[PDB]
RNA sequence: AGAGUAGAUAUUGUAAGCUAUGUUUGCCACCUUCGACUCAACAUUUCCUCUUGGUUGUAAAAGCUAAGAAGGGUUUGACUGUUCGUCAAUUAAAAUGUUACGUGAGUUGGGUUAAAUACGAUGUGAAUCAGUAUGGUUCCUAUCUGCUGAAGGAAAUAUUAUCAAAUUAAAUCUCAUUAUUAGUACGCAAGGACCAUAAUGAAUCAACCCAUGGUGUAUCUAUUGAUAAUAAUAUAAUAUAUUUAUUAAUAUAUUAUCUAUAUUAGUUUAUAUUUUAAUUAUUAUCAUAGUAGAUAAGCUAAGUUGAUAAUAAAUAAAUAUUGAAUACAUAUUAAAUAUGAAGUUGUUUUAAUAAGAUAAUUAAUCUGAUAAUUUUAUACUAAAAUUAAUAAUUAUAGGUUUUAUAUAUUAUUUAUAA
RNA sequence: AUAAUUGAGGUCCCGCAUGAAUGACGUAAUGAUACAACAACUGUCUCCCCUUUAAGCUAAGUGAAAUUGAAAUCGUAGUGA
RNA sequence: UGCUGACAUGAGUAACGAAAAAAAGGUAUAAACCUUUUCACCUAAAACAUAAGGUUUAACUAUAAAAGUACGGCCCCUAAUUAAAUUAAAUAUAAAUAUAUUUAAGAUGGGAUAAUCUAUAUUAAUAUUUAUCUUAAAAUAUAUAAUUAUAUUAUAUAUUAUAUAUUUAUAUAAUAUAAACUAAUAAAGAUCAGGAAAAUUAAUGUAUACCGUAAUGUAGACCGACUCAGGUAUGUAAGUAGAGAAUAUGAAGGUGAAUUAGAUAAUUAAAGGGAAGGAACUCGGCAAAGAUAGCUCAUAAGUUAGUCAAUAAAGAGUAAUAAGAACAAAGUUGUACAACUGUUUACU
RNA sequence: AGGUAAAUAAUCUAAAGGGAAACAGCCCAGAUUAAGAUAUAAAGUUCCUAAUAAAUAAUAAGUGAAAUAAAUAUUAAAAU
RNA sequence: UCAUCUGAUUAAUUGUGGUUAGUAGUGAAAGACAAAUCUGGUUUGCAGAUAGCUGGUUUUCUAUGAAAUAUAUGUAAGUA
RNA sequence: AGUAUGAAAAUGAUUAUUUUAUAAGCAAUCAUGAAUAUAUUAUAUUAUAUUAAUGAUGUACCUUUUGUAUAAUGGGUCAGC
């Protein structure tokens, strides 16, 4: 009751409802901006919900599965824009995370908001698809977009990629088919380059992407450690 | 409960500015953004790049505006007859001039 | 003087004598709130505990009186506004003061106190009272001092990281009962020890949460009323596909479960008619967390554990040795030589400080800070943990997995199958 | 009556200084009146503990007040309107 | 404790006024504005209609539309009351003025016709307060015309079928829920005994004036120096529940706010729970705790005879046995004073 | 009684300066403005703090050293 | 304000307007109310009321410089 | 509440000089080092100015009083009256 979670200056009933709302909004819009403390708590709920959904999907035990389903239903507000949220959770969202052991969200810190000095953050879903089956781009996966923008900037400057950028790319890849990842990167480039107004020679960009993928995939002192005399 | 004397210039100033707690600190923890080579806070996203990405998302993930057929295919004269102009209130006018009271985000300096 | 079986000075001490105190009642006029609660600090003129002198009135045991002694301790209830006092039950003892008769910018407001009112008395009366009774008004965010904690800056017998002694500031220091020595010493008997040790407690302090108890707006179950969802199923419409001969049948998606008319004015409900206008699973909200039964961590005392800090040194009152000055005597207010206290010094504990010590010394990873994730810590700070991802090793928080706990049904079961 | 009662009720009458429409006396009912007792109940207390929310604390924005001769505003004792 | 002005100090301290918010987008300008969705709060209101009031605050200047019928004023009429008014000499009076009488004013009240829709002008001529019972009537069932038990009992309209004037009129018959509520009717109980004032036929008329109308109105738009937890009149106030306008929920509607974000030490406030004890607290049980039906039964002493005491205490039935919404319901007694219900120091 | 009432003198009142630790009233002494060599007042002369050396006795109690505490007791010392 | 408590068909609560007040009304009577408070409102004027009382009264230099006693006083805070 | 002007002060921020982190009280005066600044006769071993090394002395002002550092009166500061 003290120390188990953030209180967030709200009465228990209100607080829980707020958290549910945040979770619903995260599932609907695959990224959302909010205050840091709220985002952190919301992540805990959303991740829990995702795991329950995964458990329901996997389990052979019918009673268990039903219980998981009931728990998931309890943890959401299913109305208006979230009428078919349960369906989405089972069919669209939870199947992304079957191989991933936890860590389905990422809370990314922003510069604190000016009017309030409140620490601001971006709660968002990990490995959200950047491109739907229709020829558009999807709202979400901000980190990936930022990475690709950084890559583009490095290419423009004719500089080597930073170790941190490479590490991030590797992390992104870990639960991604290589060809799919490449195609996503290419898609992101097309939009990003146009926004920034750099020229998109396609074959060269593809080659660069391929090169970036290759280095990611193929893995390759002051004090001396000496035994006791 | 109540101050016994007029607090002097010295004693108010050493109270306010003497302690380091009360002073402002240099923001040493700035560093370069990898997407655009500009200043940003450490362990923080660049507000320009994330803003740009948000804008991109908005432009792509855009719910189409509902333009009713009957109003779209009105004649100009007919439209004027139906929906004439009006004097807005002082309050309304003030609300309309958003640039007076609404702060747009500033760009940081380019890192060296 | 005089009591004290005898003897003024064991104990008592008329009236008169000489002082101290500033604790009472006064006097002076420089100067214009009693009690309770809470927390106490100081004194010693000591009530208890430790040491000791006297006590034909110290046999013993209880006492009485006096000297040293302030380390520790010194009460709970009935009555009353009361301090006090009376009593009850305890205690080793229930000491006396000082501190603006400590403490109302810390609490209270029963007493005292103004407005209302009544009673007894006083007065022709308005009204009055060293009277009685019921009722009844002040508030304050802390500038400075001070104190409790916590940081930053700093000058360091010159650096940093760590370990740190003397020292300083405080804390602590006990007491009872029982048992043994011993029914011994002592005493006719009745009664009944010192010296000393141990074990149980005590009051106080400190830490702790394994367990116990409490809590537990983590959680789970049960449960009354009202409302609102999702899913499934049925019906209907629209949109998209497939079959069929735009229609019908199928599949997917979305939306819908209304509506209108009758029953003599109005409202609601009911049924009938009208319409495609559905009843099961599972959720949620609200009603003090809706109420109730349990309940993890944490925190806590009703709980648990430990401590009351020795040995030692010099002393107080007091008790001696030898021994003159002073042929004796005299513990010395002589030279020498000894005993002696819950006190003193210390010891023990905490905080502060940092003499000293080990090491490294312009740095591909020197030491710190800013930043992030945090809790072992915490108002903010500070402190401590981690900031791994390369040749090795290091998990901070969440998430995940795990076993375990909680909840409450469960072998009338779960999983594999034949 | 209570372990124990300056309170309460009953009774006595040196009524300091009761008494008959400034009414006297005893009742039923009533009373947010005043005092006392019993029951039940309880954090009132023994003896406090845990929890909740709003403040307090920190950051951002806005922004009081009484007060103030001037202040570089320590302890003790003594002195002294 | 001079007056006026300016500027300090406390201090960037307290405070920012009962409050539930979240996301996405308008907008790579939003904690605060607008929209959408979610969540919550008010709901015999924080809703919807209005009265009064007011810097028009409004959905605004291209601005709140009336001949009259569940439209108000204006107008007619008057109450309370008011009037340099009214009557050789109304009466009185140092002046001012006052009195009596007339006339005039004066709403908080009364005022014809109307969905068949309705016609207001001019001229002429003679109602305090409360109640709807019982009986009786017929209707529906049980038993053998008459008894027993149960509802129904004055009015409010559409339908169908008849009989008369001639598909429009009049009357009759039959058909048809419950619970509230309205108006209009009738009969009538009680003492406290219940406003005032302004005709009818006939003929001729009637081209329908002025003002109010926004929004706000248990409130940021009025009265409180403030966008002030105060004060402020009336009517509707979805259903489910109930004796109910109590209480719970909330369909719809409205709202979520000139402060936010975090942290939740000490400490304060307002709540929830608490082992063993149970008033040991305290001036004092102050505060808190305490309800084993709310319906139907039953209910003592005393007593002024009044179920006054009584809503008696205890207790029963229905319900429930481990408990499991809110709200109503919080003991018994003795004494002093005052019969009682009332009134009082607006702010001790 | 730092009391009260008057008598006499002084000071303060209205008087600064030195001393009395600090000091309205006590001990000295009266600031016209400076200067700082010489006489000094009261009070002082180990240091704080301007200035000191001696003589003869007494005390041993830190008595006392600028605010004298009594009756009485004990121990000495002189003189008769 | 919250909780708690009391009345709630009556000597009830309340809207709209009216009457009665500054020697002065209303008052189930408290000296209670009469426009944020009355043993008698407010405003304007008499009016610069009066105050033996409190406080204040503004540059410099120079010379002299007290008193706090007696008597009287409805006088002992004054005045001769 | 005219119009110009405004190095009037209180008051705020900033810079410069100087002093200040082992020192205690009306924050001044006098003694006295040091540092800085200015100086068309500093010829210098110079002169002025500014500045809490260090030392000594120093109980705000007024009012009212027998008598006030008084913890008696009155004043937040400056400008005008
Ligand atoms: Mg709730
Ligand atoms: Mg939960
Ligand atoms: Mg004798
Ligand atoms: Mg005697
Ligand atoms: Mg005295
Ligand atoms: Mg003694
Ligand atoms: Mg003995
Ligand atoms: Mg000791
Ligand atoms: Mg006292
Ligand atoms: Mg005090
Ligand atoms: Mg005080
Ligand atoms: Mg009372
Ligand atoms: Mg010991
Ligand atoms: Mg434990
Ligand atoms: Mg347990
Ligand atoms: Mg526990
Ligand atoms: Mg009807
Ligand atoms: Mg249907
Ligand atoms: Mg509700
Ligand atoms: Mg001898
Ligand atoms: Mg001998
Ligand atoms: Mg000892
Ligand atoms: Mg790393
Ligand atoms: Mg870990
Ligand atoms: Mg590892
Ligand atoms: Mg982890
Ligand atoms: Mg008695
Ligand atoms: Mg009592
Ligand atoms: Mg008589
Ligand atoms: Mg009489
Ligand atoms: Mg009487
Ligand atoms: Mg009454
Ligand atoms: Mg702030
Ligand atoms: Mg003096
Ligand atoms: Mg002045
Ligand atoms: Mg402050
Ligand atoms: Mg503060
Ligand atoms: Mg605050
Ligand atoms: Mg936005
Ligand atoms: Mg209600
Ligand atoms: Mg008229
Ligand atoms: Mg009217
Ligand atoms: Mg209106
Ligand atoms: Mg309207
Ligand atoms: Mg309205
Ligand atoms: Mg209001
Ligand atoms: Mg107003
Ligand atoms: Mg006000
Ligand atoms: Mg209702
Ligand atoms: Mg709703
Ligand atoms: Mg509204
Ligand atoms: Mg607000
Ligand atoms: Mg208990
Ligand atoms: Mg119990
Ligand atoms: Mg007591
Ligand atoms: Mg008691
Ligand atoms: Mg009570
Ligand atoms: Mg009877
Ligand atoms: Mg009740
Ligand atoms: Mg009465
Ligand atoms: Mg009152
Ligand atoms: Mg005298
Ligand atoms: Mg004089
Ligand atoms: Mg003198
Ligand atoms: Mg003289
Ligand atoms: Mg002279
Ligand atoms: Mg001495
Ligand atoms: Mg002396
Ligand atoms: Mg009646
Ligand atoms: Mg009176
Ligand atoms: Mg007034
Ligand atoms: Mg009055
Ligand atoms: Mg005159
Ligand atoms: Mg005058
Ligand atoms: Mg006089
Ligand atoms: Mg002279
Ligand atoms: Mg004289
Ligand atoms: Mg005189
Ligand atoms: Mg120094
Ligand atoms: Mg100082
Ligand atoms: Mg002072
Ligand atoms: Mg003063
Ligand atoms: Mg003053
Ligand atoms: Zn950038």
């Amino acid at each position: 009751t003290v120390g188990i979670a953030r209180k967030l200056s709200r009465d228990k009933a209100h607080r829980d409802a707020l958290l549910k709302n945040l979770a619903c909004q995260l599932f609907q819009h695959e990224s959302i901006v909010s205050t840091h403390a709220k985002c952190k708590e919301a992540s805990r709920v959303a991740e829990r919900i995702i795991t329950w959904t995964k458990r329901a999907i996997t389990t052979s035990n019918s009673v268990a599965q039903a219980e998981l389903k009931s728990q998931i239903q309890s943890q959401l507000f299913l109305a208006g824009d979230n009428r078919k949220l349960m369906k989405r959770l089972f069919s669209e969202i939870a199947p992304r995370y079957l191989e991933r052991p936890g860590g389905y969200t990422r809370v990314l810190r922003l510069e604190p908001r000016a009017n309030d000095s409140a620490p601001q953050s971006v709660l968002e879903l990990v490995d959200s698809p950047v491109m739907s089956e229709s020829h558009t781009v999807n709202r979400g996966n901000l980190k990936m977009w930022l990475l690709v923008k950084s890559v583009i900037n490095d290419d423009a400057n004719q500089l080597p990629h930073n170790p941190l950028t490479l590490q991030n790319l590797h992390k992104v890849a870990k639960f991604k088919a290589e060809a799919q990842l490449h195609g996503e990167i290419m898609l992101i480039k097309q939009v990003l380059l146009k926004e920034m107004s750099l020229p998109y020679d396609e074959a060269l960009e593809n080659e660069r992407t391929q090169a970036l993928l290759k280095e990611v995939y193929s893995s390759s002192s002051s004090y001396v450690m000496v035994p006791r005399p | 409960a109540v101050p016994k004397k007029k607090v002097s210039h010295q004693k108010k100033r050493q109270k306010l500015y003497g302690p380091g707690k009360k002073q402002l600190k240099m923001i040493h923890h700035l560093n370069k953004c990898p997407s655009c080579g500009h200043y940003k806070r450490a362990n923080t996203l660049c507000m320009y790049c994330v803003g740009q990405i948000s804008h991109i998302w908005k432009t792509h993930t855009a719910k189409e505006e509902i333009k009713p057929r009957q109003e779209e295919e009105l004649s100009e004269l007919d439209q004027r007859v139906l929906y004439p102009g009006r004097r807005d209130t002082k309050y309304t006018k003030d609300l309309k001039d958003k640039d007076n009271y609404l702060e747009r985000r500033v760009r940081t300096l380019k890192k060296d």
